[PDB]
């Protein structure tokens, strides 16, 4: 916790929202969030969380920057293909705001490696495109009791689900999908509104219509 | 009767948003095939494994127990990004 | 119209969208669009509709970025404070896609001004803060007939609605809105999809629920 | 009856989501005044220019007829972004 005066210049805007307040900004600021996918989805939500203030971000994806990926990841760019998304991320990121603490990670850990991973933070982001890493993710997450913040999108459709325990792709509905991420994970780390926990939010682009579908054990 | 819904890429490659249907299903899986049987673009609009399915705003197993009055909405299963 | 071979390849994945093809790529860079507003929304909506590939954007503001701006205009930076908002913009913007033509507008334009303007564009996107603006371009709009995406957000709630004729704010509901814009205006220019025309889409972050209402004249 | 429902920043200030009321008001108008009658929270909350009614799915003028069954919800405006 504890803001210096440019923060709390800098997150007035957060500040003065009722029920949110100082504490909420100092919440955030304590915050470890670990974004699995910096793709089309994990670039998305990162560059609000970041601008919002969670103090300490780590950056999970294997991958390389390419060209097809400069219509929608806003992040990378020309300048930066090649090299790999975690980096060329975290310098975009730390532009965006230098007073969070980001940590890059170039790799593709198995189970015993998420799973430490995992218990060393208070919310994950699942921002991947395979089954196998989101099954990894929701079993690491659910052993540790962790919040998973997941998401997806393809074509022209996209969902959101909470737990608390090729094909084509338009450019903004990844914006869509993934601001609505970064804003959920927002809501749990500060205990401000009510989580989207025990449904899936899916979003039609070819007709701009939500759909609300309750979950079962 | 049986509102049966159609979403996202399930929708456009049947070419309509929703149908009547008689009752006669005993599993959601029967509803599955009949409608799967119309012709290739249904086959492969509503092929196993590809979909999924919604039952009166409640998601459920490719076997809930359907009766008259179900409304059953099929969209596909979104992974990427 | 007319892709070049690079262009082909940064825009693939939105190419090979059944429906879309090189046709619906053809239009975007075709495309004349004015944004009114390089604010929160305005941020939000014009990353994507540079990187997405509308050739020609026309950014308008009077304002000049400032240190609270920074919670949540991403294409700002500390570096940009003090300096117009057209500006920073477009610099930010023409790093995101060097293939499109970005022309900014450092003003507050009259109604004869805005008309002539107007009357310049296939499509307007009202991102402004006061319904003066808003009413101007809604009357410009309807006597050139000229498309408007026009979308809002304050506290935890946004609208967004299509015409085809302090208190705070949380960092990620800018983008949800505003990524919902740059969606419709792409729907508009390349006639792909049904428009949101004739309601208004309604946002609550609060609860994550969306909720469609029916307009009338 | 009446499912009066309240959406945003205007369920937050008043507590609930949604509330039953007796019928009892012709315009739209007349309901607005008696919910914010019941205390200085409600009376802010429902405010007259600071608020926006929309009946059974369709917006509305302060003055739409209410009749019994009618679903009414109240949310805020939204300028700025
Ligand atoms: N096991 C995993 N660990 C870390 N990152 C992963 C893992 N599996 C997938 N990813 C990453 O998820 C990301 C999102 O991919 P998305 O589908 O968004 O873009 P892409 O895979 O980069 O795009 P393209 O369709 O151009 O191939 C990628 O950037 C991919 O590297
Ligand atoms: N007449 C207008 N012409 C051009 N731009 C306008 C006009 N009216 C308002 N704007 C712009 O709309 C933008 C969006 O403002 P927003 O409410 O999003 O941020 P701000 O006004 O910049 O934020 P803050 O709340 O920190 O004051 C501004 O950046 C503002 O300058």
């Amino acid at each position: 916790a504890e803001l210096s005066d440019q923060e709390m210049l800098r997150y007035n805007r957060q500040i003065i929202l009722r029920g949110f307040d100082f504490d909420g900004q100092e919440a955030l600021k304590d915050s470890r969030v670990l974004i699995v996918g910096l793709g089309g989805l994990g670039c998305a939500a990162s560059q609000y969380l970041a601008s919002a203030g969670v103090g300490n971000l780590t950056l999970l994806d294997f991958d390389t920057v390419s060209l097809s990926n400069l219509q929608r990841q806003t992040l990378h760019s020309d300048a930066t293909v090649g090299q790999p998304k975690v980096e060329s991320a975290r310098d975009a990121l730390t532009r965006i705001n230098p007073h969070i603490a980001i940590t890059p990670v170039n790799a593709l850990l198995d189970d015993a490696e998420l799973a430490a991973l995992i218990a060393e933070h208070d919310l994950v982001l699942d921002c991947t495109d395979n089954v196998a890493v989101r099954n990894q993710l929701n079993a690491g997450c659910f052993a540790a009791k962790v919040p998973l913040v997941s998401g997806a999108a393809i074509r022209m459709e996209g969902q959101i689900t909470v737990f608390t325990y090729e094909a084509g792709v338009m450019a903004p509905l990844i914006g869509v999908i993934g601001s609505l991420q970064a804003m959920e994970a927002i809501k749990m780390l500060a205990g401000y509104g009510k989580p989207a926990s025990g449904k899936i939010v899916m979003y039609d682009a070819m007709t701009c219509q939500f759909r609300e579908m309750k979950l079962m054990r | 009767m049986i509102k049966v819904l159609f979403f996202a890429q399930v929708r456009e490659l049947v070419g309509t948003d929703a149908t009547e249907v008689a009752a006669d299903f005993p599993t959601v899986e029967a509803l599955r095939q009949h409608m799967a049987a119309q012709s290739d673009r249904w086959a492969l609009a509503l092929e196993d494994g590809k979909l999924l399915a919604a039952v009166n705003q409640t998601l459920v197993s490719f076997d809930h127990p359907l009766t008259d009055g179900d409304e059953v909405a099929f969209f596909p299963p979104v992974t990427g990004g």
